[PDB]
């Protein structure tokens, strides 16, 4: 009757790794609630049977690392479907996390193209003015007026062009970090958006303009603290490794349960 | 002293520019304590949604409103502003008969008029009978007054409308409709909106086509005006920019202060032309030159 | 002797699955060689193994059955071991594809700076010039000047800075497809960077520069041929999709072959 | 016509757009067939490599060539252009002996000339006991000639250098500087590469420290000439940058058609100072206004 548990064991051995696999590439908590409550089952079978089957010997020896490997094997779908949750409250995080930055960003990307705006539309009505001085031959004022035009408007609308590059460049990595699976990436994006922010941040100081500088300042400043999305992104990373590393080790565990039921299917040979 | 909040679709054109500079002006005039805020451009609801939530924290004593779209806020404006009292500029801004409880006053122009008038002026250089004469329309995004007011203007007058494209108000893309216009070359006029004469302008003399097709303006800015200036233009209605924000500033302050004020102001459409740029007529349409953005 | 057999059966499957596993996760062309050369041997050794118990039974029905199993198992190793053979081909095949891509973006990026740049010198230039108009007091010229400077400069600083922004994000976007793993980012990106290279591709054509267009229209016309990487990057996931589906039928056909190993251990009880 | 292939490390700045102009200018007079081509910038080593490699498959007569960096091609020029002649422009090519074999000609200029000159400047202008004066340097990149001459010039000069800023030759890298200089107040002179002085012209008007402190540019461009025109630069000198293109197009054609060439060819440096732009002077050395990128 050892042998009628044994195969018993071996089979929903099977069944039940089957489950922790589905278990893993569960998406929603849902297919989570699910996946596992099966797994749940087939546990509490797996047991019964592990349980008639430690009747069928009394080896103190094997009993204890039955015992025991029936433990380790529980420990390991724990930790796993505890990953697995995990997971997808890294997910619910992230993708919270980021789309908050990203409003951040659109908005400073839109007040930077605003103000390259303004820039064109105002050397336009400063060019148009020079008109009028030319025309009552204001000759000096106009000398002047064509200063301004270099030292102040094309100078200017470099300046902003280029602050404006930056906010749209500082805007395409926070669209691609909410999809960002690869760690070395995440690594190159964290740190790019932190050099950008940071020159960013002095680059803004510098533009003489009351209301628009403490704008984007704060803007900056906010998206400054929104920047641990990385690390969550890592730990994203670092916990679906774990997951995988979890599912590598149920193997070896039921492996070694099963190396364990049949060394005791024997003994009630004797 | 009172403090107003003013909320406007955005502030990259030479049109709000000049809008900002006659409310910051006569904000100072009329001494009360003015913020002005602008949403990302007329798609960004949600912003200035929360704008106005913002101008109501900041505790608005009354809010200038510039709708990002006319049925927004309609059955909600409650929701954002509170029981604070709220003109509308530049934009027709209608509520529901519960929410129009905040409407203290409306600050506008019918923008029928502004293509009215622009189609009068073409009306006027080409009579019936007096020969055909082709038209182009880049009057912008997708009934339209503008576009309805320039059609009845028409009317019985020899000008015949080609064709007419649309597409957003962005400069490269009224470009690029400009140049299609180019091509078809049996066109002698070309009436749009500000952004697509401005473009129009630097296409026809790239293109040398200059002095083969007239420019038309549907509204002013700078630009368009130094166009007009330079003769790179014929005709632009002016539906005084910077005044429309002076008048609604001057309302919310006499609200406020309890004096009288008509309750739907709107300035005096006014025609322009090279020969007929009068200085009084732009000084209150647009902002002077080296004027920045100022939001306080 | 078929109980023999049997569990030893049962214990090397367990050892082939995590031997699959491994083959799986395995990297370049070497991890492959090997998890693979030793999924083999152990392969060859369930087969001696399965051969011997397939003399304890002559049951004609299960003998087949049997033999099915077996065959299923084997086809299942190998359609699986030839994806971890195509994944590291398409990995070679997209890393190489993209830093193609690259360097040509990259080029256009710089080419379009460059023109920025020139437009600014040239305005300076240009303003540079009517100093000397306004002394000598040419003033028609100075008005036909001032014309130049707005309808020609100021117009082209911003069209070249608008058709600068694209490069960039165009840009943007290659850098990001190289570690694209997520389907639907890389669905958007494919159209985004389609559309893109669309206007973009207008936009050159109407400025008015020789050498410059050319150099520019050959540059887009090269990337919107390259722009298939997109399709192999989606093969990439799919593959590794398929990949993934093949694990878990490796395991249900494990479980299938011994749910019948075992009913084969029986009938030597007849 | 003989075809001339030109190979610039870059053609972003006044300088080169300059360089271009000249060789542009006498290819024409000179009556061969040019045709330019422009590394990414000098960061783009292998770029430049191909466009050698490209000259020749283009089946070049001669090469003109702007090195990328001077080391490089040392052992391999050969290996990029075959047989074919070469003429370095503006920077210092050299190459082993085995490749020395196709340097038919050399134009260029000694930069430590150049900042001995704008040394000498600051030199005559605070004589030994004249009074203790205050320098910043804002030099670019990082023993340079540039410097080497400046301090020379300065060598027994009562002048002072304060502090000394390197950064890329970016204009907002350099902007950044020149902010930090305006802040230590205690300069009354900013000696600069010309994009620094560049910026530091607008810096200095935007903090109304104009006329605190003096800029003197290291070299010439647009831009500095025309803050030297314009009382905004106090020095600079030239390396005739027109001069330099011209003399290189110059050196090529005459060897193909074996005529009389100097073969290490070199234009004369000259100080510039608002009341000294000599026409004839500049005209060697910036290209002309509206004048705009030409490759062939």
């Amino acid at each position: 009757s050892a042998m009628i548990e044994a195969r018993q064991v071996s089979e929903l051995s099977t069944r039940i790794i089957s489950s922790v696999q589905m278990l893993s590439n569960a998406q929603n908590e849902q297919e989570r609630k699910e996946a596992g409550r099966v797994l749940f089952e087939q546990l509490e079978s797996l047991l019964t049977h592990i349980k008639e089957l430690g009747g069928e010997s009394f080896d103190s020896k094997l009993l204890d690392a039955l015992e025991s490997n029936v433990q380790n094997v529980i420990n390991n779908l724990a930790e796993l479907g505890v990953t697995v949750e995990r997971k997808l409250w890294l997910a619910k995080e992230i993708d919270t996390r980021v789309e908050e930055m990203r409003l951040l960003s659109e908005e400073l990307e839109q007040l930077t193209r605003t103000q390259v705006q303004n820039t064109s539309t105002i050397a336009v009505a400063n060019v148009t003015h020079i008109y009028d001085l030319l025309e009552a031959n204001k000759k000096d004022q106009v000398y002047q007026a064509l200063d301004a035009l270099v030292e102040v408007d094309l100078d200017l609308t470099e300046r902003l062009h280029e602050l404006h590059l930056l906010a749209f460049k500082m805007l395409n990595q926070i669209e691609e970090a909410r999809t960002l699976t690869n760690v070395d990436r995440i690594q190159q994006i964290q740190t790019a958006f932190e050099n950008n922010l940071k020159i960013m941040k002095r680059r803004v100081l510098a533009v003489e303009d009351p209301t628009r500088s403490k704008q984007m300042s704060q803007l900056l400043t906010e998206l400054g603290k929104r920047q641990v999305v990385f690390t969550i992104l890592l730990q994203q990373y670092e916990n679906n490794e774990q997951s995988q590393q979890l599912m590598q080790k149920t193997l070896e565990l039921f492996s070694e349960l099963n190396s364990t039921v049949n060394k005791l299917v024997d003994d009630s040979n004797k | 002293d009172e403090k107003i909040c003013a909320i406007y679709p955005h502030l990259k054109d030479s049109y709000w520019l000049s809008v900002n500079y006659g409310m910051v002006s006569e904000a100072e005039k009329q001494g009360v304590n003015l913020r002005v805020l602008e949403a990302g451009g007329y798609p960004n609801k949600s912003r200035q949604e929360q704008q106005l939530a913002l101008c109501t924290q900041w505790g608005a004593n009354a809010i200038i409103l510039g709708t990002v779209d006319p049925h927004a806020y309609e059955h909600n404006l409650k929701s954002w502003v509170g029981n604070t009292p709220v003109f509308a500029t530049v934009n027709q801004l209608d509520l529901d008969e519960e929410q129009s409880t905040l409407l203290k006053g409306e600050v506008g122009v019918d923008w029928y008029w502004m293509g009215y008038e622009a189609g009068k002026y073409l009306a006027e250089r080409h009579p019936k009978g007096s020969g055909k004469t082709n038209i182009a329309l880049l009057l912008g995004p997708r009934t339209k007054p503008v576009t309805t007011g320039f059609y009845e203007a028409i009317k019985n007058s020899d000008i015949h409308i080609v064709d007419s494209f649309w597409a957003d108000n962005d400069k490269e893309l009224q470009r690029n409709l400009v140049q299609r216009v180019i091509d078809m070359g049996n066109i002698d006029y070309i009436v749009g909106s500000a952004v697509a004469i401005e473009a129009a302008i630097s296409e026809l003399r790239s293109a040398d086509k200059t002095h083969d097709i007239g420019l038309v303006s549907v509204y002013l800015s700078h630009g368009v005006y130094r166009g007009l200036l330079r003769n790179k233009v014929l005709f632009a209605p002016t539906d005084k920019m910077v005044q429309q924000g002076r008048l609604s500033v001057m309302q919310a302050a006499h609200y406020l202060r309890h004096q009288p004020y008509e309750k739907q102001a709107s300035p005096i459409i006014k025609p322009l032309t090279p020969k007929t740029l009068h200085d009084d007529t732009i000084e209150e349409s647009l902002s002077p030159s080296e004027y920045r953005p100022t939001f306080s």
